[PDB]
């Protein structure tokens, strides 16, 4: 059922008269991040950038300079309100990447068929000592 | 005169400077009444002055060049010459209390870990129990070298560390 | 049978790297199965993070 | 008054109790022995 | 009338049973100590009283006492005053060749 | 980039996904503890490295472990 969900920017956003804490140069030039989720009813919420703004009943987009004001965003819209964000990766370029919940589940649940990276399967005390990976190239922890 | 010293009952500077503070005291008084409140409190001031200045030159304590008392921390130089009272008798005096109370509350954390909670009468503190240890703690170096003796005052490498 | 220590036994801890190496807790349940740190122990003294228990291998315990 | 005796064996309690009589101790023993700085007899 | 004065009798019983239990306002510092942050978080929970409760009107009334209890320690201070003017000072020198 | 490893004293509990500020961690299957789930670092590209994952893990001498690294526009966490 659920494969990568699409955006059109044709979504309206949160009435907000608008804050000083918006995008600056580097959503023009490097990337900005936008934010989706479809709200039950006209309500009041807390902007991550400062103000207060309410959202509409259907789809809202919103868009922020940083992962982490979306995902300050969707923690307080999944625990406050209950509804279901998801937060995209918007380039200069129109580029567009699915950055939130990959494979639909968010990732304190398990999808069973996500692909665990960065697991040593190694207890962190049995780490070797920093005399084994002197000069490795560059400067390297013992946790490689 | 022990090291270039000399008795502070023998200096000079020693006595012109009891001379030097009984005049300030004297020049204090002069403002006041005889017998007011005030004269009476600065002539009390005058005696135990002069009760310590005639006490200090009687217990043989050394002055300098400067007519202040001196105290030799060496036994050997405080044996031989008579000053053990300066550091040598109270370096025992420290320690007999000293061990007194680093044997009390040893012995009051040791008698309250064996319990449900001890931390609970760490911060509300079990009085009979710690009167009682302080009453019974007056033989401290006698059971500190009896429980040195078996080993029961240190612990072995039950001990917690890191990574050695 | 039921491998690791008993339901309530005190026993000490050889995880050099834990908070609680050679120090005494109680095991209040060791898991049967094929988990890598089975036993569990639960201490009075409470760690820097403020937690009280943790799980440990076989050979990482030692009773008494 | 249990849960008095109780509060005052608390910590500051016992403290404020015991400070003020090692203190009023040496004061009363610096009033009645003026001015020890050596060991006399 | 909408202002009115309204009360309510005895909500808190006077006992010391509580002076026997430190950290008894909060729910975190009830259980006693493990660690001596213990201690430092009983006197500096001490008067956050909005983070014991979340009921306004409780708040309210142990604001409205530590009031009366600042003030009373205020009324001594100022009768200290008085006193140590009174029977240690020259006062009545000083009204003479002030 | 920093470094963001977990170990296999994890216990599945996902505490350390819930506390991550910024959906570096995430929860895999796994058959080494009760819970039958480990965590898993896929996204340590937008990891800041502000160790609030290791403030919440509960295992003794953490199973999750951030290793500061090189630090670009995204691990210094930047709106500009
Ligand atoms: C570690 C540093 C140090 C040292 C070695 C000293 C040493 C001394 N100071 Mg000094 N002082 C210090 C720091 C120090 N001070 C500091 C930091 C300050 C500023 C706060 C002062 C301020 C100060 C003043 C203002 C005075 C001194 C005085 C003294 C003298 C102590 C006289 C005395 O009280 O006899 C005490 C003698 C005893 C024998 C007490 C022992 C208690 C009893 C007898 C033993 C127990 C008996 C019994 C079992 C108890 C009953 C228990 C009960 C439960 C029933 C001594 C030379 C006094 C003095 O004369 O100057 C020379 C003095 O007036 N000091
Ligand atoms: C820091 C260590 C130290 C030093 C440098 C000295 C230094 C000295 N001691 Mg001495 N002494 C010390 C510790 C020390 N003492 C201790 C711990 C004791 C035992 C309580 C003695 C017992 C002692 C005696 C009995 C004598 C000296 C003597 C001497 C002098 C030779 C010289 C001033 C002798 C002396 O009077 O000088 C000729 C002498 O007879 N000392
Ligand atoms: C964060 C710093 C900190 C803090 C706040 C404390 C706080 C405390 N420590 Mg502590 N401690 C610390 C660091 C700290 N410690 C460190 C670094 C060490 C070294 C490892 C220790 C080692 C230590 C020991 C060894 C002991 C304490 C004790 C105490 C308690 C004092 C009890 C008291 O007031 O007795 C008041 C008692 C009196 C005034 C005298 C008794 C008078 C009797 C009752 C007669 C009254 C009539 C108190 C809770 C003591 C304790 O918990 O046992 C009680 C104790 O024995 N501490
Ligand atoms: C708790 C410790 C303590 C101890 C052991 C003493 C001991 C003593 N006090 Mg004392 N006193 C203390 C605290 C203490 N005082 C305090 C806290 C105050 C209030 C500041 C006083 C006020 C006081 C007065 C006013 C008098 C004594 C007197 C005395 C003596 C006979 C009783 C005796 C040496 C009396 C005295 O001079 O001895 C006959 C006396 O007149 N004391
Ligand atoms: C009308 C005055 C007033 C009132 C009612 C409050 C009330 C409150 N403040 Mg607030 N505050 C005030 C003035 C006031 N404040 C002022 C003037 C400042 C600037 C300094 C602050 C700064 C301030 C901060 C920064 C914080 C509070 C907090 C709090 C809350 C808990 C306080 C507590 O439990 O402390 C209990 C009492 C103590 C911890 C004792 C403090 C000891 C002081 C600092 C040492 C100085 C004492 C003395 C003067 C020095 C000499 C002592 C001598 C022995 C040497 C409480 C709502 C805290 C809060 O709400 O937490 C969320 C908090 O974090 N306040
Ligand atoms: C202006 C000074 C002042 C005032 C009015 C208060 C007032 C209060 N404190 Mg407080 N406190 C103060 C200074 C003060 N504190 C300081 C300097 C500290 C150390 C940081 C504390 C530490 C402290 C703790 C740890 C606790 C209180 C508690 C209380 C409450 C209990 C009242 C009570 O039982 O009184 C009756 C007591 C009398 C002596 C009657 C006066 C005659 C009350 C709101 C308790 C509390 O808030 O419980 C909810 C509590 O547990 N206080
Ligand atoms: C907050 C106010 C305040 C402050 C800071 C002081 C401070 C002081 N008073 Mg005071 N006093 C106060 C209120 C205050 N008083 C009030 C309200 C009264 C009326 C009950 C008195 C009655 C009073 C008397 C009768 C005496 C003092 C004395 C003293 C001094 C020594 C106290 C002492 O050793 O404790 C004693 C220790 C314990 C009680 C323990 C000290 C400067 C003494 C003084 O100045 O002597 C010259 C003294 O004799 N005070
Ligand atoms: C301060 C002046 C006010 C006097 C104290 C009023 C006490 C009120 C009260 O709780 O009493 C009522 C308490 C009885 O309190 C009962 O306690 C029980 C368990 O302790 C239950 O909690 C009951 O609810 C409670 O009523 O009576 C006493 O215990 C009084 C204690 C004696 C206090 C005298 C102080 C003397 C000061 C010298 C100290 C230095
Ligand atoms: C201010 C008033 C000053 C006097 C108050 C001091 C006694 C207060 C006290 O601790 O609570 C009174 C305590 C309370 O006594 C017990 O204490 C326990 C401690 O957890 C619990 O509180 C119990 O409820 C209580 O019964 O009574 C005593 O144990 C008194 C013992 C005798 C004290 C003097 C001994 C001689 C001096 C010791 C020097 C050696
Ligand atoms: C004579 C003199 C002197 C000298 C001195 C010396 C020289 C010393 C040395 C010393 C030494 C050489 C030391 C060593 C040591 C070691 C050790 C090792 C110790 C230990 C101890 C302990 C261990 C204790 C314990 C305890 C007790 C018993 C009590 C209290 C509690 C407790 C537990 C803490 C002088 C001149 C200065 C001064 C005068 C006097
Ligand atoms: S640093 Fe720790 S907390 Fe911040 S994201 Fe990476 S893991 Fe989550
Ligand atoms: S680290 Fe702590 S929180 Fe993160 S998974 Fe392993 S156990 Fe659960």
């Amino acid at each position: 059922a659920w494969t990568v969900p699409t955006l059109n920017p044709d979504t309206p956003s949160p009435i907000f008269g608008g804050s000083t804490g918006g995008l600056l140069r580097k959503a023009q030039t490097e990337e900005f991040y936008v934010i989706t989720w479809e709200a039950k009813k006209e309500q009041i919420f807390e902007m991550p950038t400062g103000g207060a703004a309410i959202m509409r009943q259907g789809p809202n987009l919103l868009k922020f300079g940083k992962k982490e004001q979306c995902l300050a965003l969707t923690t307080q819209l999944r625990n406050k309100f209950k509804l279901t964000p998801c937060f995209y990766r918007v380039f200069p370029d129109g580029k567009v990447q699915y950055l939130h919940p990959a494979d639909g589940v968010y990732p304190e649940k398990v999808n069973a068929g996500r692909v665990g990276a960065n697991q040593n399967m190694r207890r962190i005390g049995q780490n070797v000592n920093p005399i084994k990976v002197k000069f490795s190239g560059r400067m390297m922890s013992p946790a490689e | 005169d022990i090291a270039g010293l000399t008795p502070c009952s023998e200096s000079k500077a020693y006595a012109k400077l009891e001379k030097k503070e009984l005049k300030t005291l004297e020049k204090r008084l002069k403002q006041y009444e005889a017998d007011s409140a005030p004269a009476v409190a600065l002539k009390a001031t005058m005696e135990r002055t002069k009760a310590r200045f005639a006490n200090y030159a009687k217990a043989g304590l050394l002055c300098g060049n400067d007519g202040l008392p001196h105290l030799i921390a060496d036994p050997g130089l405080a044996l031989k010459y008579g000053h053990a009272g300066e550091v040598f008798i109270p370096t025992f005096g420290f320690l007999y209390v000293a061990g007194y109370i680093g044997y009390v509350g040893r012995q009051y954390l040791i008698a309250v870990k064996g319990e449900a909670k001890p931390t609970d009468k760490e911060i509300i503190i079990d009085v009979p129990l710690a009167t009682k240890l302080a009453w019974q703690g007056a033989g401290w170096p006698l059971a500190a070298v009896q429980e040195l003796q078996r080993g029961t005052l240190l612990e072995k490498e039950e001990n917690i560390t890191v990574s050695p | 049978k039921e491998v690791g220590p008993k339901r309530g036994s005190l026993v000490k801890i050889l995880r050099p790297e834990s908070y609680w190496f050679n120090q005494v807790g109680k095991v209040v349940s060791v898991d049967q199965s094929g988990v890598r740190y089975p036993v569990v122990v639960r201490f009075e003294n409470q760690n820097y993070a403020g937690v009280t228990t943790n799980n440990y291998a076989l050979d990482e315990v030692v009773a008494a | 008054m249990k849960d008095f005796t109780t509060y005052l064996s608390t910590a500051p309690v016992i403290a404020t109790i015991w400070f003020t009589f090692t203190a009023g101790l040496l004061i009363e023993i610096n009033r009645y022995f003026p001015d020890p700085l050596v060991f006399s007899f | 009338k909408k202002v009115k004065i309204a009360v309510d009798r005895n909500p808190v019983e006077t006992s010391f049973e509580k002076w026997a239990k430190p950290g008894h306002f909060s729910r975190t510092l009830s259980k006693g100590p493990n660690t001596t942050t213990w201690i430092w978080n009983l006197h500096a929970d001490a008067h956050d009283f909005d983070s014991h409760t979340s009921d306004l009107e409780e708040i309210s009334r142990k604001v409205f006492s530590a009031h009366f209890g600042q003030l009373g320690i205020i009324f001594i201070w100022l009768s200290g005053m008085y006193f140590h003017g009174a029977r240690f000072s020259n006062y009545e020198a000083w009204l003479s060749d002030p | 980039a920093h470094i963001v490893k977990i170990y296999d004293t994890c216990i599945g509990c996902t505490q350390c996904v819930r506390a991550c500020p910024l959906d570096v961690l995430e929860m895999v299957p796994w058959d080494g503890c009760k819970a039958s789930q480990m965590a898993s670092a896929p996204r340590t590209e937008d990891c800041v490295g502000c160790k609030r994952c290791e403030t919440a893990c509960p295992t003794d001498f953490l199973s999750v472990r951030v290793y500061l690294g090189s630090e670009s526009t995204r691990s210094m966490g930047l709106s500009y």
